[PDB]
């Protein structure tokens, strides 16, 4: 077995190399240090750290949110730090719980929530620059960034994009971890069962594929880090037999094959494609679609199927009954 | 933290759509054996004389009985309601006609109760119908009531915690997780749903299209309304020791026909019971109770659907003394 | 027929079973012993269902249904159009996985190549033995598994999480998704940053290896490093159904509470409570 | 009146399913797959005979051209014409398309199977300020074996037959990415140095365990032009003679297992 795939044998150490950008190079601060077990299986040196303006933005913008939230958390158990701890889970920051359509809500009903949606929104603008410039500065395409956009702009949806859409503030995400899981449900009974909105299993699909992509990407190189398929940009320009045994093996095995530098396309693409197609989903929710298992039913795609226990009617149909 | 195997399982729904109910055994067996409580009928007696209403001096519900088929309805009430206290719960030693103690006039109103249950309510308590057993269990506050807002414990036999206690306000999010199943939903489904009939439990359309004119804007039901429903099938499925798919298919939670269970349509005649229940018998109570049974807001215990069935499907386990004991119902 | 550069790595053996008798390729396709146990099995299979989806009520694919059994057969054989093609397409399912995982060792050892790729390809195939076979046997029911239809598996999947009332809360399941999610989202990374430094666009001249970690060392102050990131996204991906299988095993044979409930170990310590 | 109805039964969303498949559908065959296909292709058959015209789905499967402008001078264009040219020591065990090739010769020092290399540039590998990336220990001074790992330099390499093959005089690093990539050892009896990609290496407390090679086999691995620098072509092969042992150091490794 090539026991290099599972971690490094032998570290090395040298000087620290520092690859000059077109600005900033004096906001990278903090002094290098090693860590011998992260490097049995990574690289062994944590930091320096770029720090620029608008890294610091993202750090003002998103602390404000997280203070804003942690406060209103702690309300929730009248300020008692130990049921805090407790109940921490359990905690949330609420859109409004009444409808007052698109107007501002109260502080104390949903005001609270659209501010710490505010600053959250302004930290992930501030860190995609950060994610951006940081790639020109080094002279590099920006693909990162076009992928990260994605991933804010599904985010933006279920926030801010689908509540006004439909015009109530009272369909955003909460705060808090039970509480941004209870949203999922809620919202996928609200609109007739998300398992039948295509686009749930399109984003679902791509998902599922960069779990295939990725542990069939990384087995590759793995299987041929002998020849040094690692060192993947000199693969691209300088073909080696490494991504010749790459190719070859899914060549042999599913009748065809991507390149070194296509491959990553593919994985790039099926990552995007998630946040894609969960945004379509979102965005046609509610505005132009109610009841996602009923659009199939319409469209004769939903499967159905025999009674076990006696079909039931509706009671509230029956003549005489009470509403 | 885990409940070693074998589970128990049922099927409820087509195969391959995984409906059904995951039962654990030991759990199954201690709701038995505390549902098996339950004391046997009281032996039948002659009717004979007249009628308590020319015998008695304050007889106004249960008149048309005579003398030993009264006593014994009054011997299987003291067992069912205050075994521990016995008639002197209810009675003045010297003079049994006097309503000076407040658990008489309430058992006065319980009686009508009952009887209306067993009667008016036969599509969700069928022939099984209920006692006084059914909630009180042998005490005459019953071990699971609700007040206008969450408390716990769920039984009221247990002793609070400071946290557990209503006026601990730092406890507030735990007592309302546990009255809907540990989930983090913000929402009281008893005061929103259970206590009277002014909210409705629906909130999927009805069309595959959204409807102009109810789809946009202040028009909309808020999605806390959606939350809300969740939190009372949550607390619903508790408070009968099952899942969902007992009444639903998941499929389409908002489908009848093939896709519900005769289950989910006795459970919609449940949710009308209560709401009678406690809007018309339990609520007015306030009036007849002394200071320590109110809630903070001066209200009276309410029924939810745990009072009768207490963590099983078919209140104890399906136990009936309907045939034994017409004097409580269903009354021509 | 050929890749300009693959006739060299087109040579005889690695096999593992029948040496030079499958020893060879069709079209662009190594055959093997594997190979024609494979299509065995999927010819098998694909009659199986074709033959099913014909007894059945419609021939729309979104609506196509073949279900396991009533529960009631237990741990045996039912009926063929009640349970019995899902048990015969079941078997032919895991002939055609171990086959496809079998014939991609031998192409790993053809090529001198580790067998990492069927490695990984085993993982998903022990998901599906989780969902089909063990968790089925622990609860003593075919019945348990899931039906084969492109819709139809969705409701069994929705109707299984309902039954422990929110199957969010599902501590295996938090797992699984959390690999799911960062799974996704390192791929994009990795993807992105390797196309940022071939393609800078403009002209400008390709970057390097230094360039690489330079980038997320300034980003995040961390920078796993090439070999790495390959070993990483396997270990990722691999733990989307690794410590997903726990979170689904555990649910009825080891837990038949709502998931929420299961929590209480926490929120029921004595000392807070 | 609904939200999203149009005329005669469609929906807007029912649309948004059609377009969707198409976007999909358009990236992955019109450019992900040409993408795909920009090494290797023209693909070789039966000698393509016909000179004076091209085939056309050999002109529709491919892409546009793409430069490289590489980092230290040169370009490099995708997809090219890049036949290979050396001379494969191979015979057809039959007439059949796709039957196996068998090795006429010695296949690693023939270079064939799994002992194949590419034909990568003769050039060494550069680090981002022009040095080279891959180079021993002695070269590169200011780099260090890290603390709490084995020295391998003086244990003994044991090859798959047990005996002992010669000693590790150096680590070659990638200076780029501070990472031993190759191990330098004496072969004993010989007075020549080999290297062995670290991904062939047992590195034990006491020696350097080898299982891909006999010991006789260190013999005739492919030597380097210069002591102290490798080209990516010697990097490729190098590391393919050992990956050839994995099938042809003994008989009966190419022989099924079973
Ligand atoms: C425990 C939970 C499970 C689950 C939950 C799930 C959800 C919630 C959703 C899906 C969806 C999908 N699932 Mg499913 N599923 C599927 C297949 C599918 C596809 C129909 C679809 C997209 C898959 C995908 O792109 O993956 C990535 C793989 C890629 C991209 C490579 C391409 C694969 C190809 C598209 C699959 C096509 C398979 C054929 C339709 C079936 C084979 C037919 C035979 C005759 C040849 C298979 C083959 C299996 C097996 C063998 O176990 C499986 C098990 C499960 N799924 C478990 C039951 N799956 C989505 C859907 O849209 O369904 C309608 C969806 O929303
Ligand atoms: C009962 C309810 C369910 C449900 C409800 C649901 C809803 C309501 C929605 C989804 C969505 C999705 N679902 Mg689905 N679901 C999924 C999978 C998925 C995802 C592929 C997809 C996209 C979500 C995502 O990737 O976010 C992960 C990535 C995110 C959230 C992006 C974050 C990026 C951001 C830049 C991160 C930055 C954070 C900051 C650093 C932190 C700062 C915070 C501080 C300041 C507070 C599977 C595999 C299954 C199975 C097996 O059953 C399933 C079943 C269910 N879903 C049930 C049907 N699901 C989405 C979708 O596709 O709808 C069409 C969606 O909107
Ligand atoms: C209401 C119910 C829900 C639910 C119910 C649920 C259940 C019951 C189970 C999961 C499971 C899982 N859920 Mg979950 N879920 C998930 C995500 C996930 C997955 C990460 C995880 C693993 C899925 C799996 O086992 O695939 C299975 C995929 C397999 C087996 C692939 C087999 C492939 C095979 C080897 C080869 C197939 C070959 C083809 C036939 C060949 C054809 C190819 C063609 C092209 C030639 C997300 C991201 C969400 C969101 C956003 O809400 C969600 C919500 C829900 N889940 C709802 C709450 N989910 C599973 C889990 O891990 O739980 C802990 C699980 O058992
Ligand atoms: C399919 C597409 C996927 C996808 C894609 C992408 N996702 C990206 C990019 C792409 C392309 C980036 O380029 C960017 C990045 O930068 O990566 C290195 C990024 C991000 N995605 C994060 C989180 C996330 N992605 C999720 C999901 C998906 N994404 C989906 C699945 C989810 C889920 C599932 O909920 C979560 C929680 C953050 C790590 C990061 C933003 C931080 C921020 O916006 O600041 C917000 C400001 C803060 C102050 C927050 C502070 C804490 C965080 C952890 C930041 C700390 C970093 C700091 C350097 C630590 C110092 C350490 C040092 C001392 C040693
Ligand atoms: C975490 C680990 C991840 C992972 C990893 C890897 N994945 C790999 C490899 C690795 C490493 C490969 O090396 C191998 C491959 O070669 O890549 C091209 C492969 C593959 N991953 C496929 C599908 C896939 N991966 C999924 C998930 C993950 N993978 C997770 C995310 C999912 C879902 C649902 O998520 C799907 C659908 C095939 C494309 C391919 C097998 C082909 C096959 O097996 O041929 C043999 C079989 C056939 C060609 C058809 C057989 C038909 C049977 C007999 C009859 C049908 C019965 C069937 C049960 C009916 C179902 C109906 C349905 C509607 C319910
Ligand atoms: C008829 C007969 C008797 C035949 C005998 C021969 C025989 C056994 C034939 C088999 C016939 C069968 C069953 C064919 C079906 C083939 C199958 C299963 C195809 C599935 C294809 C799918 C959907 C794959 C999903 C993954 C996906 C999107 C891949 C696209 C990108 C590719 C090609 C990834 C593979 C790939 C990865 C992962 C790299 O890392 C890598 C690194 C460097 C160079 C190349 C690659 C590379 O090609
Ligand atoms: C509360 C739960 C009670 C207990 C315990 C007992 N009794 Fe009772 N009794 C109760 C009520 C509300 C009434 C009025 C009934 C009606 O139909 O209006 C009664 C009535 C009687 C009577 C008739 C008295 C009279 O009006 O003359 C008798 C003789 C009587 N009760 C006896 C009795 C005995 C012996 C009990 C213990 C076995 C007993 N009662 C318990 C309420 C409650
Ligand atoms: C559930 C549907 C009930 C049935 C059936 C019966 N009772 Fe009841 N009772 C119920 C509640 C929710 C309450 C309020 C809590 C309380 O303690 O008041 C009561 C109250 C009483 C009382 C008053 C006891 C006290 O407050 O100390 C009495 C005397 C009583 N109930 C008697 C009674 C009898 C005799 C019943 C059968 C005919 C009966 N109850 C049925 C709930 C329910
Ligand atoms: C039977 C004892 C039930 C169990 C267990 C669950 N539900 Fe239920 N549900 C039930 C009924 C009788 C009704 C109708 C209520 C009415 O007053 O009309 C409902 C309703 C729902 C809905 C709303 C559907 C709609 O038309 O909008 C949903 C979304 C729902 N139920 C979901 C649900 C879930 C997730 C459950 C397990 C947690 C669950 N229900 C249990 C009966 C019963
Ligand atoms: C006492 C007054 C009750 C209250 C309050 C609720 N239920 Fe009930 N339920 C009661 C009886 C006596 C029975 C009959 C048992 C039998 O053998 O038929 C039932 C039955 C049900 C069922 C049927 C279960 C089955 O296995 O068939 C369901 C689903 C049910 N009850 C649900 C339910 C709900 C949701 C309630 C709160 C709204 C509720 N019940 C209250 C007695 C009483
Ligand atoms: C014009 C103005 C007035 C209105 C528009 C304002 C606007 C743009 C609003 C947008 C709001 C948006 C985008 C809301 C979206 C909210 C979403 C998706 C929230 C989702 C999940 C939230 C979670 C999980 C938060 C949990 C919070 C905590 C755990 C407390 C915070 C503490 C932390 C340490 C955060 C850690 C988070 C994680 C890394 C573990
Ligand atoms: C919507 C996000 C707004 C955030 C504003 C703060 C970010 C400052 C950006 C500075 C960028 C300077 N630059 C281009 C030289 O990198
Ligand atoms: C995971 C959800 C997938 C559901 C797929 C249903 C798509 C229906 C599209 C129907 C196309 C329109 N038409 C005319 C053919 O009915
Ligand atoms: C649900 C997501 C859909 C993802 C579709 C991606 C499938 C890849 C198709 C490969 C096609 C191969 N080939 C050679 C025919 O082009
Ligand atoms: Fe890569």
């Amino acid at each position: 077995a090539d026991y290099q795939t599972i971690y490094t044998q032998i570290q090395a150490r040298g000087p620290h190399i520092t690859v000059s950008g077109e600005w900033g190079d004096n906001d990278r601060v903090g002094k290098p240090f090693y860590s011998y077990w992260l490097g049995k299986i990574g690289d062994a040196q944590i930091g320096p750290i770029y720090l620029g303006a608008s890294g610091i933005a993202a750090f003002a913008f998103g602390s404000t949110a997280i203070l804003i939230i942690l406060f209103n958390m702690a309300a929730e158990v009248h300020f008692d730090p130990l049921q805090f701890f407790r109940q921490f889970f359990w905690l949330g920051l609420y859109p409004p719980k009444a409808q007052y359509g698109m107007g501002i809500p109260p502080l104390h009903d949903g005001g609270w929530w659209l501010m710490a949606g505010l600053f959250m929104t302004l930290s992930l603008g501030s860190w995609w620059i950060r994610v951006y410039s940081r790639a020109r500065a080094l002279g590099l395409g920006t693909h990162i960034a076009w992928n990260f956009a994605a991933a804010i702009f599904f985010v933006l949806c279920i926030g801010c994009i689908h509540p006004t859409l439909v015009g109530s503030w009272s369909e955003g995400v909460p705060f808090g971890i039970w509480p941004h899981i209870d949203w999922l449900t809620a919202f996928s009974i609200r609109y007739g069962n998300f398992y039948y909105c295509p686009w749930h299993g399109f984003s679902i699909g791509f998902a599922y594929g960069c779990g295939l992509l990725f542990a069939a990407h990384g087995a590759t190189i793995l299987a041929v880090a002998r020849f040094g398929g690692d060192r993947e940009i000199e693969q691209i320009t300088d073909r080696g037999t490494a991504v010749e045994r790459a190719a070859l093996f899914w060549r042999w095995t599913i009748g065809f094959n991507a390149t070194i530098e296509s491959v990553h396309r593919w994985g790039w693409f099926f990552s995007l494609m998630v946040m894609v197609s969960a945004s379509v989903g979102i965005l046609l929710t509610g505005t132009f679609v109610d009841n996602w298992y009923l659009w199939c039913v319409k469209h004769g795609a939903a499967p159905d199927y025999p009674a076990y226990l006696p079909a039931t009617p509706d009671p509230a149909s029956l003549p005489g009954a009470p509403k | 933290c885990f409940e070693p195997p074998p589970a128990t399982t049922t099927q409820t729904g087509f195969r391959g759509l995984s409906m059904g109910e995951v039962l654990h055994p030991a759990t199954v067996k201690a709701k038995k054996e505390r549902d098996a409580q339950y004391p046997p009928a009281l032996a039948a007696v002659k009717a004979e004389g007249p009628p308590v209403s020319q015998v008695y001096k304050n007889v106004k519900v249960l008149g048309n009985l005579t003398e030993a088929e009264f006593l014994r309805t009054m011997t299987a009430i003291t067992e069912w309601v205050s075994p521990q206290e016995g008639c002197t719960y209810c009675h003045d030693e010297n003079n049994l006609a006097s309503e000076a103690k407040y658990p008489y006039v309430v058992a006065r109103r319980m009686l009508e109760m009952t009887r209306a249950i067993n009667t008016n309510w036969t599509q969700h308590v069928a022939q099984t119908g209920v006692t006084c057993y059914t909630c009180h269990r042998g005490t005459p506050l019953p071990p699971y009531v609700r007040y206008l807002e969450p408390t716990l414990p769920l039984n009221n036999r247990e002793t609070p915690t400071h946290v557990e206690r209503v006026e601990t306000r730092s406890g507030y999010v735990v007592r309302l997780a546990k009255y809907t199943a540990y989930s983090a939903l913000n929402y009281d489904p008893f005061t929103m749903f259970l206590a009277n009939d002014k909210r409705q439990v629906r909130v999927v359309p009805q069309t595959a299209l959204p409807l102009v004119g109810v789809s946009r804007g202040k028009e909309r039901r808020p999605l806390s309304d959606a939350y809300a429903t969740f939190a009372l099938m949550m607390s619903i499925s508790d408070s009968l020791g099952t899942n969902c798919t007992f009444c639903h298919n998941a499929q389409t939670f908002e489908s009848w026909g093939k896709k519900s269970t005769p289950q989910r349509a006795i459970a919609w005649w449940g949710i009308r019971m209560v709401r009678d229940l406690n809007m018309n018998y339990l609520a007015p109570l306030n009036a007849s109770l002394p200071a320590s049974r109110l809630g903070r807001q001066g209200e009276a215990p309410q029924a939810d659907c745990r009072t009768c069935h207490q963590g099983v499907t078919k209140p104890l386990f399906g136990a009936s003394r309907l045939k034994d004991y017409p004097e409580l119902g269903p009354i021509k | 027929a050929l890749l300009s550069f693959e006739r060299k790595y087109r040579v005889r053996g690695g096999t593992l079973i029948g040496g030079d008798l499958f020893d060879f390729w069709v079209g662009p396709y190594f055959v093997g012993f594997f190979g024609v146990s494979a299509i065995f099995f999927i010819f098998l299979g694909v009659s199986l269902i074709g033959y099913a989806a014909s007894q059945g009520p419609t021939w729309d694919p979104f609506a196509i249904s073949i279900n396991p059994p009533d529960l009631k057969y237990g741990l045996g054989a039912a009926p063929l159009l009640e349970g019995g093609f899902w048990q015969a397409i079941t078997v032919c399912a895991l002939g055609a996985f171990i086959s496809w995982m079998l014939r991609e060792v031998e192409i790993s050892r053809k090529l001198g190549i580790g067998w990492h790729v069927p490695l990984a390809f085993c993982v998903p195939i022990f998901m599906f033995c989780v969902l089909q076979v063990f968790r089925p046997l622990l609860l003593g029911s075919w019945g348990h598994a899931f039906p084969y239809g492109i819709l139809s598996h969705l409701d069994w999947v929705n109707n299984f999480g309902y039954q422990y009332l929110n199957w969010h809360y599902n501590p295996g399941h938090m797992s699984s998704v959390s690999f799911l999610f960062v799974n996704a989202m390192a791929l994009g990374l990795h993807g992105g940053l390797i196309l940022s430094v071939a393609n800078p666009g403009d002209g400008d001249k390709v970057k390097t290896a230094e360039h690489e970690n330079q980038y997320f060392r300034d980003v995040v102050g961390y920078s796993i490093g090439a070999l790495s990131i390959h070993r990483l996204g396997l270990f990722l991906a691999s733990n989307i159904f690794l410590t997903g299988a726990f979170g689904t095993i555990a649910s009825g044979p080891f837990w038949t509470r709502g998931w929420p409930e299961w929590w209480g170990w926490w929120l029921d310590i004595p000392f807070w409570s | 009146m609904y939200h999203g109805a149009l005329a005669q039964h469609l929906d807007i969303a029912q649309l948004v399913w059609y377009a969707q498949w198409l976007v999909i559908w358009t990236v992955v065959l019109l450019y992900l797959r040409r993408e795909d296909r920009r090494e290797g292709y023209p693909l070789v058959e039966p000698l393509g005979l016909v000179k004076l015209a091209p085939e056309d789905g050999q002109v529709y499967e491919l892409p546009y051209p793409k430069t490289f402008v590489l980092p230290h001078g040169g370009t490099v264009t995708v997809p090219r014409r890049r036949p290979e040219t050396r001379e494969l020591k191979l015979a057809q065990t039959d007439g059949f398309e796709g039957a196996p090739l068998q090795p006429t010769g010695n296949p690693l020092v023939d270079a064939v199977g799994p002992a194949s290399y590419a034909e990568r540039a003769e050039v060494v590998d550069a680090t981002v300020d022009g040095k080279a990336k891959i180079v021993p220990l002695r070269v590169a001074t200011d780099f260090s074996i890290a603390e709490g790992d084995v020295d391998p330099r003086g244990l003994p390499v044991v090859a798959a037959d047990g005996v002992e093959a010669g000693t590790v005089t150096d680590l070659w690093v990638d200076r780029s990415e501070h990472y031993f990539r190759y191990l330098e050892l004496s072969v004993a009896g010989s007075a020549r140095t080999a290297l062995i990609p670290l991904g062939f290496c047992d590195v034990k407390k006491d020696k350097i365990v080898v299982t891909s090679i006999l010991s006789e086999q260190f013999a005739n691995v492919p030597r380097l032009q210069s002591r102290d620098q490798i080209t990516l072509r010697e990097e490729d092969k190098v590391s393919a003679y050992y990956a050839g042992g994995l099938l042809y150091a003994t008989p009966e490794r190419a022989e099924s297992l079973l």
